[PDB]
């Protein structure tokens, strides 16, 4: 009942959760942009940063600086969300490696939609269809890998999918422990290790 | 909800025992029981029945549905139908485990009963898997699961509900 | 309070704080010191002075400081192992 | 680049998903606060220059540093809050008096928060019943048998079971006792429930 | 497997050759002149055929003689990784037959026929010969014809033929006695005979000078390289073994 649970990710929603460690780590990942105005003193980090300069900076910073008329900067999509990689996902979602390409693939992609890109519709449909394609294999592997090494199953899953995988594993193990009668015993908590 | 909690609710179901002790009617908060007369049947909740069996104070009788022919008919009907069929108890799996683990001596043909209940469980879990896959593939927003039992739902429902929450947000992310 | 009654604290460099003798894995002081203790004497004297000095005006530039901020110069300490080679 | 030091705190907590509480990162918190101080001072100088001097092109840099300040605040608050979540879980997982090796991981203010939380939870539990409250820390698992057989793991002292009666919790001794009496000691690892 | 970026580069840059040469192998510090020479090897000269049938090759041949752990092998591996049709070879791993051409039987038919060796495969490309001092002289007889005339002549199977082997050679060798000896002449530190050494356009001596200044900057660079990690990879990850990660017939990011 009263176990520890972190703040849940809100990255698929309209805005991410303020206190979510997953959302913070997701928003740290870098996004390509172009500066639409010059920025004095900023050449110390990248003298001024000149106008029209290409940069890759964190998503949190890009969301802070961005506006719908692109005064400070304008945003480019990462290549995995552009039309080339969308087609690879459309081919077969089950063979791609969203741990390499993420590890927060869906959360980062959902947060890109707030930059008013012309291909927001294509991005949204791509994310939804990637999830639909990968659902059955996530379900089967999570609910039927029992008491074995799950690293091969978990390797190519993004963090959202890995969360779902652990949920399925929890259900499987709970029912199996009940069936074997191990759910009856009263046990010392996980803090008993020290 | 844990499988142990599902078992806790299954433990409220009524079963018939044959006491070897004499005791007048007892007025429990959840409803009175007894009187307990030696050698005669009396109907009591499953937790009490299992406790008395463990303390050697009664003989448990199988429920009316724990019969091999009836269970074979129900199993074949389940295997033939596409939808979940009505089950002989809303906690049939939990009932089977408790009664057969604690009272196999009292219940004849317990091996056949356990295997048939296992067959029904496998068929219905396969049907539930098909339902989940169809929901996600066809992008449903609602499903009808009339004859599923609580343990059967609880085995897969947390995973399924989390997946559907993510799917809903993914298909509504363009709303503003 | 006698000198032998004084409690002992060790400066953890990677936590940048003083920890009790009961919390560290350091051995307890004894009169007949070990060879390690004789070194630890002067190493600890250096340690106290080092941590104290780095928190004075000789502190970090800072790495955020830019040039218009931090237009004035500031000292930066070096250890002896650094000054050999291209630092000549 | 700014806000990199803030990520170390977040990564430290994230790479222990099991819920264990690491040592409080006092110096990391200090460093991010000093970074915020430097950011704020630079922004004060720049906004004074932009307003009094009428220099307009500094505005993007003002927004840059303000966004960085907001990020550092978010990371600090999230770190402290998740540590509070773990500490809050400890009361239910283990008990009231945390082990000393774990108390050394906590900050003094974290211990103050935990003491306030313990006091408030005790008040709430005390206010539930007609008198003597309801200890909702008990009955964490559905009840099976009224009595359980337990085995002493530690050399505890004596443990009262009735008004005038107690059991000596010497190691490897086995006692048949009420579950509601033994639950907390089993949870804390003093006793082992030995039927399955 | 458009031109505007390259035109802008050649017009905007001053001594683009220097920028290209120093950008050539980033993970190896120093060796600026050797990087310039390897860039010349990559670009190649121009092939000249005269009215009398006499011929001058365009390919540039480079030999590196040097002490242990002076990045000769890593320079060769860079050229293998980046040049088109760069063929790897080592002195003890190869033979003359494997260097030039072998008789094999077509499994489809059963008839004997030629199968091209490394230097024949390297035509209009590079062959990178590491451990070149460890090679046998009988094996280097083939390299003589290939470097001199850009061909290899064979008489085997049913065929007497002149195969094209117009390849640049990037050779790496250790001096005899392992480490270069200051108190011996270069022509006896170099164990190879002058007839073979005449084939190479450039011959560089690479010495592990123990100057502390160069040691400091080299060690700084090396430790920076060893601290690098790739972007799509977590801090604790061990290096994966390969798999079929290419899942479109054409490149997706570009
Ligand atoms: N100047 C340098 N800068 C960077 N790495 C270097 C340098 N010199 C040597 N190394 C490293 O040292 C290791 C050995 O280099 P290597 O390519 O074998 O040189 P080598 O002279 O060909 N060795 P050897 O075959 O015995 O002569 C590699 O990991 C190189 O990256
Ligand atoms: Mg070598």
């Amino acid at each position: 009942s009263e176990a520890y649970f972190r703040v849940e990710s809100g990255a698929l929603g309209p805005e991410e959760n303020f206190l979510s460690l997953d959302d913070i780590l997701m928003s740290h990942e870098k996004l390509p942009v172009r500066t639409e105005t010059a920025m004095p003193r900023l050449g110390a980090f990248f003298n001024a940063v000149p106008q029209g300069s290409k940069l890759e900076l964190p998503l949190w910073l890009a969301k802070g600086l961005f506006d719908n008329k692109r005064r400070i900067l304008s945003v480019e999509l990462p290549k995995i969300y552009q039309e080339g990689w969308r087609t690879v996902f459309s081919a077969d979602p089950n063979v791609v490696d969203l741990h390499k390409m993420g590890p927060h693939f869906y959360g980062f992609g959902s947060q890109l939609l707030h930059f008013d890109s012309p291909e927001n519709a294509d991005i949204s449909q791509s994310l939804l269809q990637t999830f639909i394609g990968r659902f059955r294999r996530i379900m089967d592997s999570s609910q039927n890998a029992y008491n074995e090494d799950t690293s091969a199953l978990v390797a190519r899953l993004d963090e959202m999918e890995r969360g779902l995988f652990q949920t399925g594993q929890k259900g499987l193990n709970d029912f199996q422990c009940w069936e074997k009668g191990q759910a009856s015993q009263i046990t010392a908590s996980n803090l008993v290790q020290n | 909800m844990d499988a142990a909690e599902v078992e806790f609710l299954a433990e409220k179901e009524l079963v018939t025992i044959i006491p070897n002790f004499s005791l007048d009617k007892i007025y429990l908060i959840g409803g009175d029981l007894g009187p307990f007369n030696p050698g005669l049947p009396v109907e009591v909740p499953l937790w009490l029945a299992i406790n008395l069996k463990q303390r050697q104070k009664c003989r448990l009788l199988p429920p009316e549905w724990m019969d091999v022919e009836k269970l074979e008919k129900m199993r074949d009907h389940e295997r033939k139908e596409e939808t979940f069929t009505p089950m002989p108890s809303p906690y049939y799996m939990e009932l089977t485990k408790l009664l057969l683990n604690h009272a196999s001596d009292n219940i004849p043909k317990a091996d056949e009963i356990r295997t048939l209940v296992k067959d029904m469980w496998d068929t219905r879990i396969a049907k539930l898997r098909v339902s989940a896959d169809s929901f996600v593939r066809q992008q449903e927003a609602h499903a009808k699961l009339d004859n599923l039992t609580l343990m059967e739902i609880n085995t897969s429902g947390t995973f399924l509900t989390q997946a559907l929450n993510h799917m809903y947000k993914l298909r509504t992310n363009l709303q503003p | 309070i006698g000198a032998f009654d004084i409690p002992r604290f060790v400066y953890n460099s990677e936590r940048k704080k003083f920890l009790p003798l009961l919390m560290t894995n350091h051995p307890a002081p004894n009169l007949f010191g070990t060879p390690r203790d004789k070194a630890e004497m002067f190493r600890e004297r250096y340690t106290i002075l080092h941590q104290r000095t780095h928190r004075h005006e000789l502190f970090t530039p800072p790495v955020i400081g830019s040039h218009p901020d931090e237009s004035g110069s500031k000292f930066q300490l070096k250890t002896i192992e650094t000054l050999l080679g291209s630092t000549t | 680049m700014f806000c990199e030091k803030a990520m170390e705190l977040i990564r430290e907590l994230h790479r222990a998903p099991e819920g264990q509480l690491p040592a409080f990162n006092e110096d990391g918190l200090r460093q991010v606060l000093e970074e915020m101080k430097a950011l704020y001072e630079q922004n004060q100088s720049d906004v004074n220059e932009a307003k009094s001097g009428g220099r307009s092109d500094l505005i993007p840099t003002i927004k840059f540093r303000h966004c960085s300040l907001l990020r550092n605040r978010r990371c600090t608050v999230a770190y402290l809050y998740d540590r509070l979540l773990r500490i809050r879980a400890l009361r239910w997982e283990y008990g009231s008096v945390l082990p000393n090796a774990l108390r050394f991981h906590m900050a003094a203010e974290e211990m103050e928060w935990f003491n306030n939380y313990k006091r408030s939870l005790a008040t709430y539990m005390r206010s539930l019943g007609g008198d003597e409250g309801l200890d909702i820390t008990q009955d964490m698992k559905p009840p099976k048998s009224l009595y359980i057989e337990v085995r002493c793991l530690k050399d505890y002292g004596e443990f009262e079971v009735d008004d005038g009666t107690s059991v000596l919790l010497k190691k490897n001794s086995q006692h048949f006792l009420p579950r509601w009496k033994c639950e907390q000691l089993i949870r804390q690892g003093v006793l082992e429930h030995i039927l399955s | 497997d458009i031109a505007k970026i390259k035109k802008f580069s050649k017009t905007r840059s001053k001594d683009i050759f220097d920028q290209l040469a120093k950008s050539l192998a980033p993970s190896i510090h120093g060796h600026d002149y050797v990087k310039k020479a390897i860039l010349c090897l990559l670009l190649g000269g121009v092939e000249r055929d005269l009215e009398n049938g006499s011929h001058i090759r365009g390919d540039i041949n480079i030999l590196l003689i040097g002490d242990p752990s002076v990045a000769k092998s890593q320079l060769l591996r860079y050229v293998l990784c980046t040049a088109p049709r760069a063929i790897p070879t080592t002195g003890r791993g190869s033979s003359g037959v494997g260097l030039t051409a072998a008789v094999t039987t077509d499994q489809e038919t059963g008839e004997r026929r030629l199968e091209a060796g490394a230097m024949v495969l390297a035509d209009r490309g590079v062959v990178c010969i590491d451990e070149f001092d460890k090679m046998s002289d009988m094996d280097r007889t083939a390299i003589h014809e290939v470097m001199e005339q850009g061909r290899v002549t064979i008489a085997k199977a049913g065929i007497h033929a002149r195969l094209n082997a117009r390849c640049s050679v990037l050779a790496a060798a250790n001096p005899v006695y392992g480490r270069y000896d200051q108190y011996k002449t270069p022509m006896e530190n170099i164990g190879l005979q002058d007839s073979l050494l005449s084939r190479f356009d450039l011959l560089f001596i690479m010495l592990d000078q123990m100057d502390p200044e160069q040691d400091r900057e080299i060690s700084d660079h090396v430790l920076r390289m060893h601290r690098y990690r790739a972007p799509g990879e977590q801090d604790g990850d061990a290096m994966p073994l390969g798999s079929a990660v290419d899942i479109l017939a054409t490149d997706d990011p570009n």
